[PDB]
Parts: structure tokens; C-alpha cells; sequence
């Protein structure tokens, strides 16, 4: 920030990432967040559809929000946080770390190349006008239509 | 139209002068007006604009003409022979024998 | 007896795949070379389990 | 060629296997179902002829009223796959490949997955 | 202006069904409002 | 200023609204309680049954008897000439203004609208044009020049 | 219940459905056919049938099915006290009122529920 | 929605699925539609030249998506090739291209889907489908082509052709 | 190697099948593709860089039954056969793309452990015939 | 050791009866190459005999190509037909030129 | 670059005479009668009896929650009760037809 | 009135021996387009007795 004495207030708009998502029902929808919330939780916000989110972002301790991830992690609790990144913005993001690999493996809906788990993306200011989409989900059991 | 309440007959009589033949369509509010209206638009081509239905009703399938026309001639133009070269029936130009 | 409302409607979703009709329809036709279609009538009955469920009646068959 | 007792049981064992060997079709395993109960009956009547027992040939009745009670539950449950989405050939309810079926495929339903 | 009285849009129907018919027949019985019926 | 007046506007609806539920009675209010707490137990079914009996569907065997005049003879109402006169009869979307260029794409294309115009309006008048039927030989031989 | 004379019986009646065979193609060898385009199509009224193999059915009496499998399995488990009536005691004549309350029972519930009818 | 060309009225692919196990879908823009078409409603008014070369174009084109069906259906995919028979159709659409009168073009539009309709339903016989269909100036493909006329009038005017041949029978 | 050039489906045909080929790769060629020309001079260039694959060149407009054998739905085609069974197929003309393809399917090739004695070449039709025999047979004898 | 750098696992098997090479990834996402694509485009304008494909410039407008609606719509529906995938209407609507299309082709992972 | 009110980046408009200037006029307006947002989110109102989080507007009513997404499919059903100009090829239809 | 109902002529004659138009208004013509609206929810044997019920004769209907 480095804000000053008697600076005024600067508004949220100049803080705001755009975020153009697939989603559905094929329909292209503008979803904005703000610089450090997870992609989970920017969909949870702006209600978005697609993502059942069963585990509702995982564990809260040493999540793999933190940077770097811990060792002793435990990674994805579901597998319903699936959200597939645009080319730049799946370069930009790189490899999935071992635990976010052997949970996106274990999915009963096909996944794609550029799958990454929403619970799991950190708003970074290089996500700017990034492109995602969010195929359905799947939903696991009883209490997941509850 | 018949009024049963007041029983009565009313005839509304309106005049088209469009080269388009384009009016609205009462399918929407008569019932009954849906398989009228289609017969009407098939046989002297007034266009129910905003009509429930475009389907035609009576007209031959695989025919383009409005028969019930003061230009049209009373044999047509199109007559279905039987085309052993196709072994099936097939539709030339209609040659019709003349009073 | 009792209420039995939604054993008798089937009513269909915006995008509902369960509330959509679910079964190949018999598209049977009571064409011209029936017994019961009068033989100037082709009516194209969307029949499901022996019941109609859409009519289209092609007419003109006979129309001279 | 083989003794009865020998052959029944030897059939009911095959029987047993063939009901996994075969595809993973709901209706086929309640076929095989109801030919697995007959085939016990079968063998309930057979028995009771070797041993001479009344207690073992009552088997049939009750064995036939439990064959029509699994039987009836089967047709519910094949009749109840139509709502839930779900394809009579299991197999193709699973994303896991599989060598016994000669066109499995599945894929994202998308159009591009990089968009520019 | 006063008021208009409610009118349902359930009402102005051509036939009353059970239900129908509870809720115009408040107040009152079958006999009391339309008659006895015989068979 | 239309902001302004359109919030005015809503805070008279909403006072509207708060005036018809701040004169509830205690019978009323209980009745209320009520209908929350059994709309806190009701099934979709419960649901459908009350939103049914709002429709006048029928209630019971002996009704469903003759549904049809309720539910299928019931004829619709026939539609508004203010909704035919309308402007404009394309299908709803998304106004892909802001969104990305690759998602611009996507929407119609309006250059084709503007050339058409431009063509249309240089054509007024097109005479006829007459595909011939003189005889020729096939450009594709290949339906006589086959072999196997 | 039968026996090998059955066997034979339906042997002889194989024989007598070759000779009626045999008296086909006789009858047959004094026609003569010439193949048409819908000669062996479809016959759906004078026009082209729109389905092959895609004729699927709603299957609206499963229920119906169901109750009538779980009676026949109910009328073969009362058969046989009947077929020996002539011996019945007390306990025979409980046994089988309670298996007639049972049956009565079960044709009311489903008639309860209005399950015995077809639905949408 | 409730229409005939509507996303809902596709047959499944499988008896209990519409598509797959993971995602629903059919095929009705390509084929014919699940159930029939009960009503067919005109189309909107368009009051501008632009609108309605628009509906043409949406119109050909639609038809286009389905001459594969309606030839393999037929069995007539030996008179013409689905490109051929493409071809002949915008021959046909360029026949009348000279129509200005907006009204007129949305009734031959609407009588055209119903044409398509009839002829997607197979309520018409092939041997007359086949006329719009056919080659304009060039012989079916599904039988031998004589260029007898083309050999004896070989370079011979338009004229000269028609008064060889006559116009009228010879003999009355 | 070098590309062999046959004219005549028979011939071809016997060729291929009298050496028995590891790796065989087929070029289809027709005139109506006006992009057969680099094809051509691609797998002539080729040809020799991989001895590994037996390189034969067949024009289908000279042999019309060599696009129903190959079930060639166009072309210029390079068809990779392995040991008689097809392995993969390129569709189009690109010469890094079939070199890329070329080193992958002998790399695969060369990864397999064929069992003694079932490592023997089979007629490309064989696939199909099989497959007919165990699916479309009976799939057409409960039709028609 | 539990190496972090071997994810494979049961469900990680990719193994077809269908395809004798192996798949790269048990998602099967392929695309189709710019030279099949440029080989059906080539076969789909050689339907159409209007127009010359020895000299081919892929970027050129399709009535320069010598094609108006009647053919480009046609043109893509061949090609829509060989593909056996749908343009949106926006696309068909907005395809310029050849390349363009073969662009949008390539894009699409259901495309076959 | 530099930002308008909202948090999209500022973009010059469409010609005047530009049929895609009226295309967008008239999908606002469309937008004010199903209460959708300028980036067609269903936004917030007036509450409304029995019809749950959905709320009343100035120009109309909305077809889902607050801050929601407005269907496309929805508000062509409910402005066309049965018309189809057209079997209108969007992105929902290319899926299915993929799927198939 | 006809024994299916009122059977109408509308003849416009502009004074020749032939009347310049004459439509014909057969109630079986009304009787057909309600037919759908009446077999709503019959089943095959009750739609066939509601065809037989409706009184609609072909050539009337056709002309
Ligand atoms: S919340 Fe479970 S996958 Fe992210």
C-alpha cells in the first residue's frame, strides 16, 4: 500500500480482477475478485454455478493457499472445485503439486488438461482477465443435494 | 361470428389492398381459427401474421400454388403419373384434355 | 380414495432431463388405409404407452 | 456322464461364476439371478430325492416365493435407471478404462479448454 | 376510494370443486345455501 | 438523477410493503408463525400440492375424474398487440461489451448486419436472375467414368 | 406329466407341420412374384415407416407385473394346502385364513395407494 | 422451449441416458426432432430487407444441415452428392432472388420449413422431393446421360435447336 | 530404405505381404489433392532417413482398389502398420509431423514384447474381418 | 519413499483396445492437426468446382474465393459435415476466410 | 489501462449509427424487464411474496436470486412463449450436439 | 340445419350465370379441429371412440 498522510482512499474498481468464466450452461459470465482470495471463494461470493465445492475449500491449517505449501499438507479434501484455466493462465499457474495430482486423478467426471482445483487457486494480480471454465461437478453423497 | 347473447350474426368484412396480402391472425383469441386460417392463408395466400400455426392443411405435399385463385386455371399445372424408370410415382406438366 | 395429481401429470423443466420425456416416441400414424381413420385422414398421434400425447392431423388426403 | 449330485453342484458353482463373467448389465444379472434360484430349487429337489426328506423338497415353494421377491425388486430397480441418468451397461457409468469394451470413450463436454 | 372487495382469481370459474366450494360455502352449509339434494 | 428517483421509488415500494406487514394482527402474526413453521417441514411435494390448489387443480380422485376442464380446457389468454408491434425479435444474450475479445467472437456479428444494409440499400431493384437449362456434360464425371 | 410318448408326439407333430410345408410350397409353385419397390417394406398405412428398430414402448404396467408375480407366488403357496383340504384341522384352517388375511391385505394396500393404475 | 426445432424434443441416446453417465445431449439439428411438430408458428415480422436476407440465410442453411438425412433417408443419395444437392438448392434460392417484398419472403420461408418439416417427417414420397433437388442443367447421376442433342446440335444457336425439335406434336 | 512404387492393387498387395514387413508405411497418393507433390518428394526424402519402415507408394487413382483395402477416406495419406496391423495414421502433409510420428511408433514398436510364435504378419483386412465376425455379425443377424 | 514425482495411480491407466499407440493422457484430448485440417478443407473445396485449390491462399475472403452465402454457408456445412461438429451461429456467421475456419477447427477438441 | 466506474476497463462505444449500437440499447432494456444487472447478474429489489429470494425491481421482476446468473434459455422462453424464428445455434446447443 | 350441425353457403355472386366465390362452412370441419383438443389425455380405444363420437365426415371436411 504505502499509503501517505491525508492520501484519500482509493477505490476497490482499480482492485478488481476480472475473471470471464464458462459456465454450465454455456454462458459466459464476468465474475469479479479481489487480490488474495481463493478462486472458491470468489465464486462462492459472486454465487457462481458449476462447482458443487463439496469440501468447502478443504482443511483451514496449512492449506495449499499458503505459499509455500507445507509439507505436511494435506491437500484437497473433494474433488468438486474443478475449474479449467486458459492456456496463459495455466502456464502462468504451473505444475500441480503431488496431493492436488492424486486428488484430480480420483474424479468421476472426465477432466481436462488445464483442471485445477478453485480451493486451491490464489487470486494473483497476473490472473487479470483470466479465462475459466467450470464443467459440472460432480456430487458425491447423500447430504451433497441437501 | 354468432352472438349467442344477443343472438345475432355480425359479418366483418375487411379490405386488403397490400400486394402482400398480410393481416393479423385471431388464432390467438378463436380456437376454431387456427385450422381456418390455415386453410385460408393454403388456399388464397393471406399471410396470418403472428399465427399459431404455419403448417399447411389441404394442399398436396411437394406443391407451391394457391388453387383457390382467381389466376389460377381449373387443371393446374403439375399431374402425378406412375415412372417405371422410377418405379414410383413421379409429377410432369399437366396435359389435360380440353371441352 | 385419495390424491393421485401427480400420477396423472408430467409436466417438463427448462432443461430437466428427468422432467422431459424420457422414452422414444411412438411416432404411429392413423394414416389414409385404416379401419378407423375414415381413409381422407393421416393423424400423426405422438402416442406414449398407448396414449396420445401430441396430434398433428394431416388432412387434405381427399380434398378435390 | 457325471453323477447328479456332482453335476448340480458343479452347476450351481459355474453358474455363480458366469454371473460375473459376462457384462455389467443390470437386466442380464437378474436373468442370471432368477436361472441361479431355479438352478438351487434344482438342487433342493434333488436332495430331497437322495435323502427322502420332506423338509428339504419344502424348499421349493419358499425358494420360488424368495426368487419372485428378488425378481420383483430387480424389475423396480432396472425400471428406476431411466430417472437417474445412468445406463443399463454399468461400465459405462465409470470414467475408468477398460479393456473389455471395444468403444468406450469419454470426454469433457467442451468446446475448447484453450480459449486463444 | 374505498377499497374493492377480493375477488379470486380461482373464483369467476364455471365449475367449484371441493375445495372451491369450502372456501365460497364459508359461513354456511350445503343444504342452507343450495338446497337439499335428492336422489 | 435517475439513480436518485428510481431509489426513491424503491424506498416508497418497500415502505409499501413494510406498512402491509407491520399491520399484522396477533392473529396474523401467529398465522404467520404458523405457515413458517410448516413451510420449515413441507416436502416439494407439500410444495407442488399448494402451488396445485393455488392453480385450482383438483384435490382428490373424484375431482381428477374431470381434471381436463381445469388444467388442459382452461384456454390461454391470446397475447398483447403491444407485444406484437415490438422492435426487435432476436433471441435474449449477454452483452459481450466488456468481456474478452475471444468471448467477443461469440456474439452476433453485427458487421454482417451493417454490410447487408449497405448492400440492400445499393440494391433497391435486382432483376431476375435466370439459371439456364441448356444441356452440358457432367462436371463431375466420376458418376459415369467409374470403374469400381 | 408327460414322458417319452410326448416326445415322440411332438416328433409326429414336427413331421405333420414338414408336410403342411410341403403343401406350402406346392401351393406356391403355381404363383409368380415380381419384386416392387416397397415389396418389402415397411406396411404402416401407405406411407414409409420412420423407425427400424427405435419402437420403445412407456412400460406403463410395471407395477401391475410386479403385483402379479407376488400373486402367483402367493396362489402356488395356497395350492397345495387345498390340494389336500380333506385332512384340514385347526391349525390347517388358521394357517390358511391368515394366508387369505395376508393376500387380502397386500390386493388393498396397493389398491390403497392407487398404485393399480396407469400413470404418466 | 416448446417447439420443434426446441432443445428438448431430441431422442436419447441411450434408454436411460441422454447422453452419457457425466453430461446430457442429442442430436435434432442434424436429424429429426423427438417428437412431431404440433404447431408451427409464423415468423416475426421483419421490416427490414437485412432481417429478412438474414431468415433466408438462417433458412438455407438449416436446410443445408439436413440434406445429408433427408438423402440417405430417401435413398436417393445416388441422384446427387450432398454437395450437389446443396449446390442445386442455392440454385434454386438464387432463382428467386429478385423478391423484395419482406411479407412475401417470411411466407415463402414459413412454407419452405413446412416443405422441410413434411419432407424431414417423410410424409412425402422421394420421386417428388427429388424435383427440388435435382440438377438444374445437368443429367442425375443415378443413370446414364445421352449427349445425343449435344452432338447434333453441337454449336447450333438456341434458335436454330428449338425450331429442329419442335414445339408441338408433329402429327396433331 | 527406398520408396517402391506400385500401380497395380495386386501387386502391391503381394509385395507388402511376401516381406512381411515390421513396419510398413504406406503413402496414398491421388491427383486430386494438388499438395501430393510435396508428399511425395517428403516421403521419397524420408524413405531413406528410417530404414526401419518399409516405404511403399501407391497412387489411388491407378489403384482404386487400394482406397477400399485402405479405407483411405482421403487423400495424401501416410498409413504406419505395424507387423500388418495398423498403428497409426497421418492425414495431412507435414513433414515434422510424420518424422515425430515415425520415432514414436518405432520407439512403441520397439517397447512391445510380442509373445513367441503370435508375432506374425496378418493382412491389414483381418482387423476388419474380425471385428465384423465378433460385433457386426451378430449385431446383423439379430437385424436383418 | 513416497516420490512426489510418481503420481500414477489405478485410475491413471490409459490403456484402449481402440488405439494400438498407447494414449499420452487418460483424457482423451485431442486435436486434430493443421495438416488434416488443411486436407479435409482441401477435399471440401474440391467439392465445390467453382473454385481453383492449387493456388490456395488460406486468408483470402471466400467471395474473392469466388463464394457468396449459397456457397460459403454451403462450403461450411460440408465441412461441418466432415467434422461432424457444430459452429455456433456466431461463428458461422463471422468465419472470414479459410484460415480462420481451420483456426477454429484446430481449437475444438470435439471435433472428428 | 484505465477503468470506467465499474470494474471492466474503459472501451469506446459502438457508431452511432450502428446497428450494434441499437442491438445493445435494446438488450438493455430487455435486461431492465427480467431485472439484470449491466453484467447480467440478476440483482436485488423489493421482496416479493412466494417467490423466495427472488425480488421485485422498478422495471420488472427478476427470474432468480439476488446477484444471480439470468439464463439465457429462461428469458427466451418467457419472452417467446412458443415463437422459434429459428433453431438459433448457441453454446448450450454445440455442447449438446458435441455430447451426442 | 344439417344432422351434424349447421351446414353453411356463403355464395357471392357479382352477376353471372357462376357465382364469383362459394365457400362452404361443414361442421365437421369444426368438429376435426377440436378433435385434439378433446383427445387430450384418452388413451388409443377411447381416442378411437371419441373419433367415432365426434360426427366428422372426410368429404365434408376435405371439399
Ligand atoms: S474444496 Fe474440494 S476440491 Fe477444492
Amino acid at each position: 500500500h504505502h499509503h501517505h498522510a491525508g492520501d484519500q482512499a482509493d477505490r476497490v474498481a482499480d482492485k478488481i480482477i476480472w475473471i470471464n468464466i464458462q459456465n454450465r450452461i454455456g454462458q459466459f459470465e464476468r465474475i469479479s475478485a479481489f487480490e488474495g482470495e481463493s478462486l472458491l471463494e470468489a465464486l462462492q461470493r459472486n454465487k457462481v454455478a458449476g462447482i458443487v465445492a463439496t469440501c468447502e475449500g478443504g482443511e483451514d491449517i496449512n492449506t495449499m493457499l499458503e505459499k509455500p505449501i507445507d509439507p505436511v499438507t494435506y491437500g484437497p479434501f473433494c474433488s468438486s472445485c474443478q475449474v479449467v484455466v486458459s492456456n496463459p493462465w495455466r502456464n502462468k499457474m504451473g505444475n500441480l503439486h503431488y496431493l492436488e495430482e492424486r486428488n484430480l486423478v480420483r474424479s468421476s467426471y472426465p477432466t481436462t488438461e488445464n483442471s485445477r482445483l478453485a480451493c486451491c487457486i490464489l487470486v494473483e494480480k497476473w490472473m487479470n482477465e483470466m479465462i475459466i471454465s467450470i464443467p459440472q461437478n460432480p456430487n458425491s453423497v447423500y447430504e451433497d443435494n441437501m | 361470428y354468432y352472438n349467442y347473447f344477443l343472438k345475432s350474426k355480425l359479418t366483418l368484412f375487411i379490405i386488403l389492398n397490400n400486394l402482400n396480402k398480410s393481416i393479423d391472425s385471431i388464432d390467438r383469441i378463436f380456437a376454431n381459427a387456427n385450422w381456418l386460417e390455415r386453410e385460408t392463408s393454403e388456399m388464397y395466400g393471406i399471410n396470418y401474421k403472428w399465427k399459431i400455426d404455419t403448417r399447411k392443411l389441404l394442399l398436396d405435399y411437394s406443391k407451391i400454388e394457391n388453387p383457390m385463385l382467381k389466376e389460377f386455371q381449373s387443371e393446374g399445372t403439375q399431374d402425378a403419373f406412375y415412372n417405371i424408370f422410377e418405379n414410383q410415382v413421379v409429377v410432369l406438366k399437366n396435359e389435360t384434355v380440353e371441352l | 380414495m385419495n390424491r393421485s395429481i401427480f400420477q396423472l401429470w408430467k409436466p417438463e423443466s427448462p432443461r430437466s432431463n428427468v422432467n422431459s420425456k424420457q422414452i422414444k416416441t411412438m411416432n404411429v400414424n392413423f394414416g389414409p388405409q385404416h379401419p378407423a381413420a375414415h381413409g381422407v385422414l393421416r393423424l400423426i398421434l405422438q402416442l406414449n404407452g398407448e396414449i396420445a400425447e401430441r396430434f398433428d392431423p394431416h388432412i387434405g388426403l381427399l380434398h378435390r | 456322464m457325471l453323477t447328479w449330485i456332482s453335476f448340480w453342484s458343479l452347476i450351481f458353482w459355474l453358474i455363480l461364476i458366469i454371473l460375473v463373467l459376462k457384462p455389467k448389465n443390470f437386466i442380464s444379472i437378474l436373468f442370471m439371478s432368477e436361472l441361479t434360484w431355479l438352478a438351487l430349487y434344482c438342487l433342493s429337489l434333488l436332495f430331497g430325492a437322495i435323502y427322502c426328506d420332506i423338509t428339504l423338497l419344502s424348499i421349493s415353494f419358499f425358494i420360488l416365493g424368495v426368487a419372485g421377491l428378488e425378481f420383483s425388486f430387480g424389475i423396480l430397480i432396472a425400471i428406476l435407471y431411466k430417472n437417474l441418468n445412468e445406463s443399463l451397461n454399468t461400465d459405462l457409468n465409470n470414467n475408468n478404462n477398460n479393456q473389455n469394451i471395444f468403444d468406450k470413450n469419454f470426454k469433457t463436454p467442451l468446446e475448447k479448454i484453450n480459449w486463444q | 376510494s374505498p377499497a374493492p372487495p377480493t375477488i379470486g382469481q380461482v373464483e369467476l370459474e364455471p365449475f367449484k370443486f371441493n375445495h372451491e366450494r369450502d372456501q365460497l360455502i364459508y359461513g354456511y352449509t350445503m343444504e342452507e345455501l343450495y338446497g337439499k339434494k335428492f336422489g | 438523477r435517475q439513480v436518485l428517483q428510481e431509489h426513491h421509488q424503491e424506498c416508497v415500494q418497500l415502505a409499501r410493503i413494510h406498512a402491509e406487514e407491520t399491520e399484522k394482527s396477533f392473529r396474523e402474526v401467529l398465522n404467520d408463525f404458523d405457515r413458517i413453521t410448516a413451510e420449515a417441514e413441507y416436502d416439494h411435494e407439500s410444495l407442488a400440492l399448494q402451488k396445485m390448489r393455488d392453480l385450482g387443480f383438483p384435490m382428490e380422485g373424484e375431482e381428477e375424474e374431470y381434471i381436463e376442464q381445469r388444467v388442459f380446457m382452461r384456454e390461454q389468454l391470446p397475447p398483447l398487440e403491444s407485444e406484437f408491434w415490438k422492435k426487435n425479435y432476436d433471441p435474449y444474450e449477454q452483452d459481450l461489451f466488456h468481456f474478452p475479445d475471444s468471448f467477443k467472437a461469440y456474439q452476433q456479428q453485427y458487421k454482417r448486419y451493417d454490410e447487408a444494409k449497405k448492400y440492400f440499400e445499393e440494391n433497391p431493384n435486382v432483376e431476375a436472375t435466370i439459371i439456364d437449362r441448356e444441356f452440358k456434360e457432367p462436371t463431375n464425371k466420376k458418376p459415369w467414368t467409374r470403374k469400381y | 406329466m408327460g414322458d417319452a410318448v410326448v416326445i415322440h408326439l411332438i416328433q409326429n407333430v414336427l413331421i405333420f407341420g414338414i408336410i403342411f410345408w410341403l403343401l406350402t410350397w406346392g401351393a406356391e409353385y403355381f404363383y409368380t412374384v415380381k419384386q416392387q419397390l416397397t415389396k418389402k417394406q415397411f406396411y404402416e398405412c401407405g406411407f414409409k415407416s420412420i423407425s427400424e428398430l427405435n419402437i420403445q414402448i412407456n412400460f406403463n404396467f410395471f407395477m401391475l407385473a410386479v403385483f402379479l408375480i407376488l400373486y402367483d407366488v402367493e396362489f402356488t403357496f395356497l395350492f397345495p394346502v387345498l390340494f389336500n383340504f380333506s385332512m384340514f384341522s385347526t391349525t390347517e384352517l388358521f394357517l390358511a385364513f391368515f394366508f387369505i388375511f395376508l393376500i387380502l391385505v397386500s390386493l388393498l394396500y396397493d389398491w390403497l395407494n392407487n398404485v393399480l393404475s396407469w400413470s404418466a | 422451449m416448446n417447439h420443434y426445432w426446441g432443445s428438448s424434443n431430441t431422442i436419447p441416446a441411450s434408454s436411460t441416458q441422454n447422453n452419457n453417465y457425466f453430461s446430457g445431449g442429442g442430436n435434432n439439428v442434424t436429424i429429426r426432432g423427438n417428437e412431431i411438430m404440433e404447431r408451427l408458428p409464423s415468423q416475426t415480422p421483419s421490416q427490414n430487407m437485412v432481417q429478412a436476407s438474414m431468415k433466408t440465410l438462417r433458412f438455407y442453411r438449416k436446410f443445408c444441415r439436413l440434406i445429408p438425412f433427408i438423402l440417405r433417408i430417401h435413398n436417393i443419395g445416388t441422384k446427387f452428392t450432398a454437395q450437389q444437392a446443396m449446390i442445386n438448392f442455392g440454385n434454386y434460392i438464387r432463382e428467386r432472388n429478385h423478391y423484395r417484398d419482406p411479407g412475401l419472403i417470411d411466407h415463402r420461408i414459413q412454407l419452405g420449413y413446412e416443405l422441410l418439416y413434411e419432407a424431414e417427417m417423410h410424409f412425402s414420397q422421394h420421386t417428388i422431393l427429388m424435383q427440388y433437388l435435382s440438377p438444374y442443367n445437368t443429367p442425375l447421376s443415378d443413370r446414364g446421360y445421352s449427349y445425343l442433342e449435344k452432338v447434333k446440335y453441337g454449336n447450333k444457336s438456341k434458335f436454330l435447336q428449338g425450331f429442329y425439335k419442335g414445339n408441338k406434336p408433329t402429327e396433331f | 530404405s527406398r520408396v517402391r512404387s506400385f500401380n497395380d492393387f495386386k501387386a502391391a498387395k503381394t509385395y507388402i505381404d511376401t516381406l512381411k514387413p515390421k513396419l510398413a508405411c504406406l503413402y496414398f497418393r491421388a491427383d486430386w489433392n494438388p499438395l501430393c507433390e510435396q508428399a511425395d518428394k517428403d516421403f521419397d526424402k524420408l524413405s531413406d532417413t528410417h530404414l526401419e519402415y518399409e516405404f511403399v507408394k501407391i497412387d489411388i487413382d491407378k489403384a482404386p482398389q487400394a482406397k477400399g483395402y485402405f479405407a483411405v477416406r482421403c487423400e495424401p495419406e501416410f498409413l504406419l502398420l505395424c507387423l500388418g496391423q495398423e498403428m497409426t495414421r497421418q492425414t495431412g502433409q507435414n513433414q515434422r509431423n510424420l518424422e515425430h510420428r515415425l520415432f514414436k511408433v518405432q520407439e512403441y514398436v520397439k517397447g512391445l514384447n510380442f509373445p513367441a510364435g503370435m508375432d506374425t504378419y496378418e493382412e491389414f483386412h483381418e482387423q476388419y474381418m474380425a471385428e465384423h465376425t465378433q460385433l457386426d455379425k451378430e449385431i446383423n443377424e439379430w437385424a436383418r | 519413499f513416497q516420490d512426489n514425482q510418481d503420481r500414477s495411480r489405478v485410475e491413471t491407466n490409459s490403456a484402449t483396445w481402440a488405439h494400438n499407440l498407447p494414449k499420452e493422457n487418460k483424457f482423451n484430448t485431442e486435436t486434430l492437426e493443421k495438416q488434416e485440417v488443411e486436407s479435409r478443407i482441401l477435399k471440401v473445396l474440391s467439392n465445390f468446382e467453382q473454385v481453383n485449390l492449387k493456388n490456395l491462399r488460406w486468408e483470402q475472403n471466400f467471395k474473392k474465393l469466388g463464394l457468396d452465402s449459397l456457397d460459403q454457408t454451403a462450403l461450411l456445412a460440408s465441412i461441418e459435415h466432415e467434422f461432424t461438429i457444430l459452429f455456433p451461429d456466431g461463428v458461422f456467421e463471422g468465419f472470414e476466410n479459410l484460415e480462420q475456419v481451420v483456426n477454429y477447427i484446430l481449437k475444438n477438441i470435439n471435433a472428428v | 489501462r484505465r477503468r470506467s466506474v465499474d470494474g471492466n476497463a474503459i472501451r469506446q462505444p459502438h457508431k452511432v449509427g450502428t446497428y450494434a449500437a441499437e442491438k445493445q440499447r435494446l438488450l438493455a432494456e430487455e435486461r431492465a424487464k427480467f431485472n439484470v444487472d449491466h453484467l447480467g447478474r440478476y440483482k436485488g429489489g423489493l421482496p416479493v411474496k412466494g417467490k423466495g429470494s427472488i425480488r421485485k425491481g422498478i422495471h420488472g421482476e427478476g427470474f432468480g436470486a439476488p446477484s444471480h446468473a439470468h439464463d439465457a434459455l429462461i428469458h427466451q422462453i418467457k419472452q417467446s412463449k412458443d415463437t422459434m424464428d429459428y433453431q438459433n445455434i448457441t453454446n448450450e446447443v454445440a455442447q449438446n450436439f458435441a455430447n451426442h | 340445419e344439417s344432422p351434424k350441425g349447421e351446414f353453411g353457403v356463403s355464395m357471392l355472386s357479382d352477376g353471372s350465370n357462376k357465382p364469383y366465390k362459394c365457400k362452404v362452412r361443414s361442421p365437421a370441419l369444426h368438429h376435426l379441429q377440436v378433435l385434439p383438443k378433446i383427445g387430450k389425455g384418452h388413451f388409443l380405444a377411447d381416442l378411437v371412440a371419441l373419433v367415432g363420437t365426434v360426427d366428422i365426415v372426410f368429404g365434408e371436411i376435405d371439399r
